[PDB]
RNA sequence: CGUACACGGUGGAUGCCCUGGCAGUCAAGGCGAUGAAGGACGUGCUAAUCUGCGAUAAGCGUCGGUAAGGUGAUAUGAACCGUUUAACCGGCGAUUUCCGAAUGGGGAACCCCGAUCAUUAUCCAAAUGAGGCGAACCGGGGGAACUGAAACAUCUAAGUACCCCGAGGAAAAGAAAUCAACCGAGAUUCCCCCAGUAGCGGCGAGCGAACGGGGAGCAGCCCGAGCCUAAUCAGUGUGUGUGUUGUGGAAGCGUCUGGAAAGGCGCGCGAUACAGGGUGACAGCCCCGUACACAAUGCACAUGCUGUAGCUCGAUGAGUAGGGCGGGCCGUGGUACCUGUCUGAAUAUGGGGGGACCAUCCUCCAAGGCUAAAUACUCUGACUGACCGAUAGUGAACCAGUA
RNA sequence: GCCUGCGAAGGUGUGCUGUGAGGCAUGCUGGAGGUAUCAGAAGUGCGAAUGCUGACAUAAGUAACGAUAAAGCGGGUGAAAAGCCCGCUCGCCGGAAGACCAAGGGUUCCUGUCCAACGUUAAUCGGGGCAGGGUGAGUCGACCCUAAGGCGAGGCCGAAA
């Protein structure tokens, strides 16, 4: 799954190449990136899409299907950071396979 | 303080305590005449210090 | 103003979804005067509700598990705590104001004390019991009517509804003066069958067994003395089979549509694990979970063991058997059982019973007592269901037993 | 054994076929699933119980507001004022619409800010909505006791609240 203390890629977003680590995860599904962030009126450094209206969410609203963690298959992503006083996860970030 | 340090203590020492906090139990009581330096952390926690040291005061 | 349609509204059906119900199944099963259940009223910085607690008030302490996130449902503002490892989960311990079955007395929660009955009694309440609650089930008593008989006084519904008293987690029954196809069976209940037969009945309508057989479960023993010690009693040690949580846990693949797939299409996989749910739209191979694994508790039913402690001899219970009068009840017939009044035996060289009475066979012996085991319900926990779907379903999937 | 977001079920309008009960197709919409064959199934196919429940039309923009029958003329404020406020004038009530209280109701009292909701019109008004404030006694009342009467305990009655 997505964790909040892990870096992410986007792949497809306008954001694509942006490199950050996971700000929240919300139970919506969207994950909002330290970086993708946009400029509101007042140049204020942050994150939030892009419409007109009142009072909107913040973040970006970026999808895990568009980001790039440890995606098991031929891309052109590279690393990725990832808890460790766990120990038995330790083992699966030593595996080529999982995290 | 934890229930830890209150059990180390001697008999006298809870008692000086509890009246040390009684005595403390005194100093706060002033924001609704206009205060500031007041604070909420220890409001609820000295009620329950004076009340820790009386629980291990019985378990003695 | 007639009619059809178009756009918009009113309205709310329908389609889909549903954190709910309904039903079945397994497990598990009492609480309290060490004052419970329930209720009242407090308690979070703001909180009006619900929930959790209760004045150390949605909290405190210990151990174990767990984990970095946490501060109940409301994802708010403020703000706090956590690595001196919290939150959360399980068990246990400490504390636990006042009122409150409280019983000192009165009382719509407020003020002063062991009230009442009863046993023992150093008769001092001094030492104890009862006085409450709880879904149904169970035992012992009291006991209808409408209705049916297409009228109705027997009968039938009833030995039910309801009422009184009481135990347990289980009760009641029970070791045979029985049964009676027999050179036989042989403690008692319960299930099936035997019977809808025998029997009862304005013999009208209706009512209605048992013996035996096939099964489930099996255990037999105690009241005067003699004697001596392994029944019984008292006490001690103290289980195998477990309860909840966490650990050993594989897995986005491709193309197309889309804001997103749990789509279409293509391919592969799990299975002593072919329930379900969650994740941005129908993912058993995304996450939890299902089989599985491990650790914390309760129960630990039993067994072992100490001191007691065998065994032996004789007998065996009269206002009873039985008879008469008046009733209840039963399938009970002059041949069921029980209550009330009166009368009243013998005694094992005796007596009772085998569905009639009295003399002759067979069986068995009352008028004293105890006794494990075999099914019930469903609050609670979990699971399931070709059940229903929010004018459906529990009255309650939204504050509901609330407005 | 097939169809489907190069889009289904349902709904609206329309074409075709069957003696029919219906099937089927097109366009719009919907936009998530939905069928045919043979087979079994269901609490299965419905306008006509002074039927049950909810909704709605015509009726009607029709009926009604009456002994304390009093308002009127200027002015003030306001975006609006016939019934908010000021002055004058004109009246009602007097055991009474006056004053003080019981029971009961209960904060409805006062101030400030407003009005979407309440006030059988409007409202810058309110006993309306929101936020604060207010009811500081030994001699007031409660608290205490008692009358008709009632209850609990002992005594006596199948049993007993």
């Amino acid at each position: 799954k997505i964790r909040r203390d892990d870096e992410v890629i986007v792949l497809t977003g306008k954001d694509k190449g942006k490199r950050g680590k996971v700000k929240n995860v919300l139970s919506s599904g969207k994950v909002i990136v330290e970086g993708i962030n946009l400029v509101k009126k007042h140049q204020k450094p942050v994150p939030a899409l892009n419409q007109p209206g009142g009072i909107v969410e913040k973040e970006a609203a970026i999808q895990v299907s568009n980001v790039a963690i440890f995606n098991a298959a031929t891309g052109k992503a590279d690393r990725v950071g990832f808890r460790f006083e766990d120990g038995k996860k330790v083992r699966f970030f030593k595996s080529n396979s999982e995290t | 303080m934890k229930a830890k340090e209150l059990r180390e203590k001697s008999v006298e020492e809870l008692n000086t305590e509890l009246l040390n906090l009684l005595r403390e139990q005194f100093n706060l009581r002033m924001q609704a005449a206009s205060g500031q330096l007041q604070q909420s952390h220890l409001l609820k926690q000295v009620r329950r210090d004076v009340a820790r040291v009386k629980t291990l005061l019985n378990e003695k």
